[PDB]
């Protein structure tokens, strides 16, 4: 969502040709915090930021 | 005060079956407990297999 | 000192835990290893034989 902490995009492999097929945002591992307050919501956003830092690097 | 829910239920989960399996796992099952109507269903193993 | 008169599991006298020395009474006292017209001559013998061993917590 946020243009600064974005859910990452995960590639899809085509085994047969060896090229990489289209990718997409990850949609199986999202965290549902829609029932949380600002504390945990900030904590989760920080966690996703940490994950993004790990990936980029 | 917090006018927001705190129990999130999806259509995928099957809490009935999960509770059944948990009851089977943690303790004995064949025993009968009338408080929760805790009676497990079964057949006579002679009726099922002649 | 007294390890000589003990069964030995091999260069290591088999002296048990000392924690164990006697309390039972009537409430709060329980011990492990708990308890547990002829129509069809099928599983009747199986159930009669079923009263011969519990593997519940067999320990060795």
């Amino acid at each position: 969502m946020s243009k600064e902490i974005p859910t990452p995009y995960m590639w899809s492999y085509q085994p047969q040709m060896g090229l990489a097929a289209g990718a997409a945002q990850d949609y199986s591992t999202r965290i549902n915090y829609m029932s949380a307050g600002p504390h945990m919501i900030s904590r989760v956003n920080g966690i996703r930021a940490h994950r993004n830092r790990i990936l980029l690097e | 005060a917090s006018q927001l829910n705190a129990v999130v239920d999806l259509q995928d989960r099957n809490t009935e079956l999960s509770y059944q399996l948990l009851l089977d796992s943690i303790g004995d099952r064949t025993r009968y407990f009338s408080m929760w109507n805790q009676a497990v269903d079964s057949y006579d193993p002679d009726v099922r297999i002649i | 000192n007294f390890a000589s008169l003990a069964p030995r599991h091999g260069s290591r006298p088999f002296m048990g835990n000392w924690q164990d020395i006697g309390t039972s009474n009537m409430s709060g006292g329980a011990f492990s290893w708990g308890s547990l017209w002829n129509s069809s001559t099928g599983q009747m013998l199986r159930d009669k034989l079923k009263e011969q061993n519990f593997q519940q917590k067999v320990v060795d």
